């Protein structure tokens, strides 16, 4: 299964 | 009692809260008020605290506050807010006013998603957050029938959560509802297939000021809908279906062209004929042929991320039955939500 670690969304 | 709460203006309002939250600040709005971010010195993490003003002032507010408290209450799946806590700082049912909801902290709503950039891998992703959350909701017979990006949100880990339960202007709103005629679980994928267009293009599918306005925006994209569907409206309704100009519409060649992805690996152009193949799932007008839950998971663009323990989770076990059907006086309303609130703060 593809890892999801690195999914960022630039909202911070 | 009241040596446990402080007050605290925000804006134009003043939200009363047991101490153990600290530094309110706005973080966004709505019909139901301001909603604040602050830190839980207890359990030492961020929270939201959403402020119900008189959630019992008449039988809509009432029924609409207390369905959610025991919703939110007894739900717990990752893609769907959770509740942390809720009190009242009034100390009596007479003197009972307000309601304070304290839930997971998110770093903002879809809204701010779609004017942002974006690729497949995050794009499914966020698809596939939405589609197991609501397929909870569905096996527990919560049919949302309201889905629009203001009500969901998301972190910058790119984890999604829906705000709220839906029913007991409207651009998201399947041609069903438009139209008072019955509906099943995928009714829901509309919703999800208007967001996804949403994304793609960046702006509004269906953007109608009202009832009538909408339809038109639909049919013109769609086309006019086949001789199946217009006699499945009462009377009343399938007289104005058959009394406007008809429409081929567009395929979703032309609705969602090839430029607007990005076609460079092979593997680029295989993800956007993947998504515009779901999106013509999605986007059909007849809510018989159109996809469902399920099957949208399974679509080869969504199922990438799929594992059982989110996409198949045990059903809430919502123990208020008569809930969303039930008539109450507004002084029984405020017991019940007062009594709720009770019960429920740790
Ligand atoms: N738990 C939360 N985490 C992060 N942001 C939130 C949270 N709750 C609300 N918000 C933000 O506050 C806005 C208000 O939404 P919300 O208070 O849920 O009501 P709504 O979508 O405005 N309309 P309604 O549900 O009828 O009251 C949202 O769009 C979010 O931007």
């Amino acid at each position: 299964r593809p890892s999801r670690d690195h999914l960022y969304l630039p909202l911070e | 009692r009241d040596n446990n709460f402080y007050s605290v203006e925000i804006g134009d309002s003043t939200f009363t809260v047991l101490k153990r939250y600290q530094n309110l600040k706005p973080i966004g709005s709505g019909a139901q008020g301001i909603v604040c971010a602050a830190y839980d010195a207890i359990l030492e993490r961020n929270v939201a605290i959403k402020k119900l003003s008189r959630p019992f002032q008449n039988q809509t507010h009432a029924k609409r506050a207390y369905r959610e408290l025991v919703l939110m209450k007894c739900v717990n799946h990752k893609n769907i807010i959770g509740l942390l806590n809720v009190f009242t700082p009034q100390k009596s049912l007479e003197e009972f006013q307000d309601v304070y909801i304290v839930m997971e902290l998110m770093d903002a709503n879809l809204c701010q998603v779609i004017q942002m950039e974006l690729d497949h891998e995050r794009m499914s992703y966020l698809l596939y957050q939405m589609l197991c959350g609501i397929k909870h909701l569905h096996s527990a017979g919560i049919i949302h029938r309201d889905l629009k990006p203001s009500n969901i949100v998301v972190k910058s880990d790119c984890t999604l959560k829906i705000l709220d339960f839906g029913l007991a202007t409207r651009y998201y709103r399947a041609p069903e509802v438009i139209l008072g005629m019955g509906y099943k679980e995928n009714v829901d994928i509309w919703s999800v297939g208007c967001i996804m267009g949403e994304m793609i293009k960046g702006g509004v599918l269906f953007p109608g000021t009202d009832h009538i306005d909408q339809w038109n925006k639909v049919i013109e994209q769609l086309g006019t809908p086949c001789p199946e569907f217009m006699k499945k409206l009462q009377p009343t309704v399938r007289t104005y279906v058959e009394n406007r100009p008809k429409y081929a519409g567009y395929s979703f060649e032309k609705l969602f062209p090839d430029v607007l992805f990005p076609a460079d690996s092979e593997h680029n152009k295989l993800k956007a004929s993947q998504a515009r193949d779901l999106l013509s799932k999605m986007l059909v007008i007849d809510a018989s042929k159109r996809i469902s839950v399920d099957e949208a998971l399974q679509h080869p663009y969504i199922n990438v991320w799929y594992d059982p323990s989110e996409a198949e989770a045990p059903p809430p076990k919502i123990p208020d039955k008569q809930l969303d059907e039930r008539e109450h006086t507004i002084e029984e309303w405020k017991e019940l939500i007062y009594k709720e609130v009770m019960d429920l703060e740790e």
